DNA sequence: TTTTTTTT
């Protein structure tokens, strides 16, 4: 006989599990959670578990979405049971799932012989620290930043054994994933013996843990961070990487260990989460791209998103139009044409030159943010040590395409040689010669030789890196702590506006506290650097590359007149590039080619201040600024 | 079984004790019976432990069952829970039960607190061994609350016989033989998780507390160990008192799970190791939810020096009591103390509000008074000399145990409070630059030993530094007559140079100061307020939030102009503008005022004119 | 990793 899910209601039971461990129990259970899935429709009424299903048989997934919400509207008793006892009703659910599955899609068992069911918007959120014994047993829905992951090595789902005593065949027992199986006896004689494993029959699954740690703002201020270790499993193996925050949801297990228990010398258990859904807490989207195609225009909009670069920062237009280029970036032309923009950004100190790179950090999609004395050249290249033996990689390497944001210009020189002429980081270590591909842009920033700018003496003498080092970036930023009695009221007013802004005191008023400082807002600017970067890939104009030629003819005369380099044209070329992907242009027209000049020759211009700075002004003052 | 006819007495006399109390103070000596009254307020939250007052007991059957319990606490433990049990059927049968599935037996924690005394932990010895007292420290290390399994189950994976309610010793424990008496499986026992019952327990370690035994000896440390809601119920790094009983703790490698003691183990010997089990643990080191903490008469204190308007200046004046001179100084103090209004801008830009001081003073400045006072009187406060730190012990540091971990170093250890660098000048300049990324970053980043772990590391850093030589060369400029990075120049929020005098009017007074100190000692001092009441209305300020005003916004602007002009900027930038913008939110603080005033701004102006001298 | 004489 089965039993109501009013019956259900009534536990009757010595444990929750033992409720759902009822066999009449379990075909109720099974059948209101079917019940559910195909009945439980979105408002419009659509079957949206339906829907989850077409779309798993589609992508050949073998998780099933799960939303706990939706079993709380309908079915809650469920969703409760579920909480109290998450592996029972886990199993049960993930059967429903293997019916609900094949009725749609039958024969799906040959795509995956088995589903896994994903939970999601589990209601109740604790920190590691809030955990506590109360909650072991139980599914918990937690956050971090995943401190270590360790590649993802097959385990063994189930398993037969062999008795050396006789041992024919033993059992395809379900290894647990926490511990081992120690049948310690066998069937075919009634004794202990060596088990051997049989080969023959068994299942393995893909299998991972990864450490979680406490995100450093969750943890209370002077408190320690804690982490837990977080067994991943088969699908759920390898969804993030290390160092990214991430919430998962899985049953708080826990087993015993000597090891522990000498340690501490206490009878305690180490206590482990197998995840059941994982996710990681800015992409575009249709709407967003026809409305960039729109606001695409020829009115400034190169302006605009320059108005919008740190506009939080005061002033430093060319700054703004540099960093925009480098975020934007330029397309490669590989044979070995770099496409990056890599931009040094030299300031007195004091400079802001720090905060515009954090806030590249924050407006990058991806970049890499490391200080030159704070930051190991190690762990910019890679590192070995025992898993046991691997290797690690390289903030370098870990830049992506994305920004490398740099300061505080030894062994990190010489790995920046090496990124520089090819965007790869050779390696050997343990005698093992490879490469690493970074691929990515590069900004940098530092107090010229240690001190206030001097005018005197070329950019270069005004700073220690090694010309090499100089030619290889795209281009080079100067800042200068000039004084000037209106400039200062200028800073000075908007200092003191960003302050009261940024007060606490001052959701909905983000319209007005925005203050159309930037031109654009941040969020939509963000998604535009990332779908122009994805789609937008300019086309260089030959008939303009024609007076490309000549202009930088012009510019080696020049240079011989009293220093230009073809990287200085690939510079141009690139620069020119990344103009036109700021205003979505997938053709390099005349303008980025102007605006190219102009910014290359200015940044030729910083070169020899008190020595040529006039006459270099002279001689290009057509160049540059002439239109 | 063994009567113990003496454990159930005292079970007796325990149980009645909490029912039949018939002690309280509300309403005068009108008897409550207040573990009665526990007991019912037990039912309305359904807790697990008993808090219970030693002098309570004490005072109940003339404080026989108190020395008892004292002594023989281990051996009474069992025979206290059964009649604490036995009082919860009595008036909460409810809480009997845990209390959908059948509900187990509730563990009740009897965490006696309010011991007559505390023992230091050299006083620690054995004769003490399992009876109940107290110790106080500061807490050195903890460990990540885990589940000690309290009581244990099994399944005779012969016969299916489970067994269930199995205490466990030091060591793992099993059943030896199979209740089922039809079965004889001695092993093979399958550990029911389910059935048994695990309670939350976690290592604690503490060190000796510097007035404790400081003659000529290292602090002595303890592992003492928190148990049910003890756990985590105190910070680290915090002194506190742990009461609970003396438990020896033998090698579990020895049980088997000079030499030792044997032929019981059997042939194998035993080394033993003391350790102490907190039973209850006390720590002894919103605006208007802060008023709500303060007492009636403490809230009317607090409206007495709000009242009063030269209040700022009674403060600068109470501010090291001890030293002499150098008031301006003092008023750094205080304005540091307080902090500034720390905001994220609309572009999520992070904007420090605290201040970070540095002192340039010649020696016997008493600049080491100085911090000495500051770190005293100042919670969340690390003081450390530059000339003899590690950059790791000073920041954050990896080891390993069982296992790579993190050690906090002392921003860490004063993170969003006080931090004092004595002997900054001698300080190494790759920890010195160290310093510096992690405070500007506000963050400290354990990159390296492979873990890329960040800790918040906000707080404020009073560095203490002497000029080069040991004198300050009025001739050369600040960069210079110290070795310093001079960007970290640029953050340091200001700069106390200390210059010696030859005033002989000020040498008489100084003189006579200092000897007046020797002479009548404390009876010297006088501050305008006591310590505590300065910190009351210290953290009454903390809550309030200043704002800047339009005229504020004005005069701040020109006065920044004027700086500018008067560098005229090698010491002037805008991080100069940001630090006088946290000085007005620190005096506004100091005036208790939610908005800024034209006379802040004028107050923080001549504060960096004087730092600029 | 951190601390550490000692030599290179
Ligand atoms: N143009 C500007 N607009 C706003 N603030 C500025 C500007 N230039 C400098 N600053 C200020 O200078 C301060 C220090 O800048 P920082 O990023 O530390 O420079 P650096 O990287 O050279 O140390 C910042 O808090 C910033 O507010
Ligand atoms: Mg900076
Ligand atoms: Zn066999
Ligand atoms: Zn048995």
């Amino acid at each position: 006989e089965e039993l109501t899910l009013e019956s259900l209601s009534n536990v009757k039971a010595n444990s929750y599990s033992e409720w759902i461990t009822q066999p009449n129990v379990s075909r109720t259970i099974a059948r209101e959670l079917k019940s559910f899935l195909l009945e439980y429709t979105d408002e419009t009424g659509r079957s949206v578990y339906g829907a989850r299903i077409r779309t798993l048989g589609e992508m050949n997934s073998e998780s099933l979405e799960v939303n706990y919400r939706h079993l709380a509207e309908s079915k809650a008793i469920l969703a409760l049971f579920l909480a109290k006892c998450p592996e029972e009703m886990l199993k049960i659910f993930d059967l429903v799932a293997m019916e609900a599955t094949e009725l749609h899609y039958p024969d799906y068992a040959r795509i995956h012989s088995e589903i896994h069911v994903r939970i999601s918007d589990f209601p109740t959120i604790y920190s590691l620290r809030e955990l506590r014994e109360s909650n072991l047993s139980s599914l918990v829905r937690v956050t971090g930043v995943v401190t270590r992951r360790t590649g993802v090595f097959p385990q063994l789902k189930y398993v037969k054994f062999n008795c050396l005593k006789c041992g024919s065949i033993l059992g395809p027992f379900f290894q647990d994933s926490n511990e081992e199986i120690r049948i310690s006896f066998c069937t075919n004689c009634k004794s202990k013996g060596p088990f051997r494993v049989n080969g023959e029959k068994t299942v393995y699954r893909n299998y991972q843990r990864v450490t979680l740690q406490e995100a450093p703002g969750t943890v209370p201020p002077g408190r320690l961070p804690r982490h837990r270790e977080v067994i991943l499993l088969a699908d759920l193996v390898d969804v993030s990487k290390p160092g990214e925050e991430v919430e998962v949801t899985g049953i708080y297990k826990n087993n015993y260990d000597g090891n522990l228990n000498a340690k501490n010398g206490f009878p305690v258990f180490a206590t482990i989460i197998e995840a059941n859904s994982i996710k990681r807490r800015f992409s575009w989207t249709e709407e967003e791209e026809r409305e960039f195609r729109k606001i695409s225009r020829d009115r400034g909009i190169i302006d605009k998103i320059i108005s919008s670069m740190a506009p939080s920062i005061y002033g430093h237009r060319d700054i703004k139009t540099a960093v925009a280029c480098s975020l934007f970036g330029g397309v490669p032309k590989n044979v070995s044409i770099r496409g990056d923009i890599n931009v040094l950004l030299l300031g007195d100190p004091g400079t802001a030159k720090s905060q515009i790179l954090k806030y590249v950090e924050k407006t990058a999609h991806r970049a890499v943010f490391a200080t030159g004395q704070g930051a190991s050249a190690v762990g910019l290249t890679a590192s070995v040590r025992k898993d046991e033996w691997t290797l690690e990689g390289g903030a370098l390497v870990l830049a992506d395409k994305g920004v490398c944001l740099i300061d505080e210009f030894d062994q990190d020189r010489t790995s920046i040689h090496e990124a520089m002429e090819q965007q790869s980081i050779s390696i050997s270590k343990a005698g093992i010669v490879t490469t690493l591909q970074a691929r990515c842009s590069i900004i940098a920033a530092a107090n010229p030789n240690g001190g206030r700018y001097n005018s005197t003496l070329p950019l270069a003498q005004n700073v220690s890196l090694t010309e090499p080092i100089l030619s290889r970036f795209d281009i080079l930023c100067v800042v200068r702590d000039l004084v000037d009695e209106e400039a200062d009221e200028r800073l000075a007013t908007f200092v003191v506006d960003s302050h009261v802004r940024s007060h606490p005191e001052n959701l909905q008023r983000q319209r007005k506290k925005e203050e159309e400082i930037s031109p654009i807002p941040q969020e939509l600017l963000m998604k535009y650097i990332h779908y122009a970067r994805t789609k937008i890939y300019p086309k260089l104009h030959q008939m303009d590359m024609d007076k490309v030629s000549r202009v930088y003819a012009d510019l080696r005369r020049e240079s011989i007149s009293t220093p230009i380099t073809v990287r200085h044209l690939e510079s141009i070329l690139r620069i020119a590039e990344s103009f036109a992907k700021m205003r979505l242009s997938e053709f390099v027209s005349s303008y980025d080619l102007d605006r190219a000049i102009k910014v290359v020759v200015d940044s030729f211009v910083d070169a020899q201040k008190v020595s040529v700075r006039r006459q270099l002004r002279r001689s290009f003052a057509i160049y540059t600024l002439g239109h | 079984k063994v009567d113990d006819v003496t454990g159930e007495k005292v079970r007796e006399a325990f149980e009645q004790f909490l029912e039949d109390f018939s002690v309280q103070s509300t309403d005068t000596g009108e008897v409550e019976k207040v573990y009665r009254a526990q007991i019912e307020f037990m039912k309305i939250y359904d807790l697990n432990t008993i808090y219970i007052d030693y002098q309570h007991l004490s005072m109940r059957e003339n404080g026989a069952l108190a020395m008892a319990i004292s002594e023989q606490y281990y051996r009474f433990l069992p025979f206290l829970q059964k009649g604490l049990r036995r009082v919860v059927r009595k008036y909460a049968p409810e809480l009997l039960n845990t209390s959908s599935p059948e509900q187990t037996e509730r563990v009740f924690q009897i965490s006696f607190f309010n011991l007559p005394t505390v023992h230091r932990i050299r006083d620690i010895r054995s004769e003490k061994i399992g009876s109940l007292l107290s110790i106080s420290g500061t807490v050195t290390r903890t460990s990540e609350v885990r589940p000690e399994l309290y009581k244990a189950s099994f399944t005779c994976d012969m016969c299916r016989a489970i067994v269930d309610n199995v205490e466990q010793s030091f060591k793992y424990t099993e059943p030896t033989f199979c209740p089922n008496p039809s079965c004889e499986n001695r092993a093979f026992w399958t550990l029911n998780v389910t059935r048994s019952r695990f309670l939350d327990w976690q290592k604690v370690r503490i060190q000796e507390n510097a007035n404790e035994i400081p003659t000529g000896s290292m602090p002595r440390t303890l592992d003492v160990i928190l148990r049910g809601d003890s756990v985590e119920r105190a910070k680290p790094g915090d002194r506190c008192k742990f009461t609970g009983v003396e438990i020896v703790v033998p090698d579990v490698t020895q049980l088997g799970l000079n030499s030792g003691v044997t032929g019981l183990l059997g042939v194998r010997d035993l080394t033993y190791k003391i350790s102490f089990l907190a039973c209850h643990v006390i720590s002894i080191g919103d605006q208007e939810v802060f008023l709500n903490s303060l007492s009636s008469d403490e809230i009317n204190e607090l409206k007495e020096m709000v009242k009063d308007e030269h209040i700022y200046d009674k403060l600068v004046r109470s501010i090291a009591p001890a030293v002499f001179g150098h008031e301006a100084v003092k008023k750094g103090i205080l304005l540091q103390m307080l902090g500034g209004v720390h905001k994220s801008t609309v572009e999520g830009i992070k904007l420090r509000g605290d201040i970070n001081i540095c002192v340039v003073g010649d020696p016997s400045t008493s600049k080491s008074q100085f911090l000495k006072y500051v770190v005293g009187f100042a919670p969340r406060s690390v003081y450390t000399s530059g000339k003899a730190s590690s950059a790791a012990g000073l920041t954050a540091a990896v080891v390993r145990d069982e296992d790579y971990t993190i050690e906090a170093g002392a921003l860490m250890l004063a993170d969003n409070g006080i931090c004092c660098i004595d002997e900054f000048d001698k300080m190494d300049i790759s920890d010195q630059v160290a310093i510096h990324e992690a405070m500007e970053q506000q963050t400290i980043s354990i990159a390296k030993a492979g873990i890329h772990a960040t800790l918040n590391a906000r707080t404020s850093i009073l560095a203490a530094a002497n000029p080069v030589g040991g004198r300050y060369n009025r001739k050369l400029s600040l960069r210079g007559n110290l070795n310093m990075t001079a960007p970290i120049m640029s953050r340091f929020d200001l700069f106390f140079v200390i210059l010696d005098d030859c005033n002989e009017k000020i040498d008489t007074e100084l003189a006579s100061h200092i000897v007046d100190l020797h002479m009548k000692r404390d009876e010297a001092i006088e501050p305008p307020f006591s310590a505590e009441q300065l910190r009351r209305y210290i953290k009454y300020a903390r809550t309030f939030k200043p704002i800047l005003t339009k005229e504020a916004r004005s005069y701040l602007v020109e006065k920044y102009k004027e700086l500018r002009k008067d560098d005229a900027s090698y010491r002037i930038t805008v991080r100069q503008l940001e630090s006088m913008i946290r000085l007005s939110e620190a005096i506004a603080r100091a005036n208790c005022v939610d908005e800024i005033t034209p006379s802040f701004i004028a107050e923080a102006y001549d504060l960096l004119r004087q730092s600029i001298i």
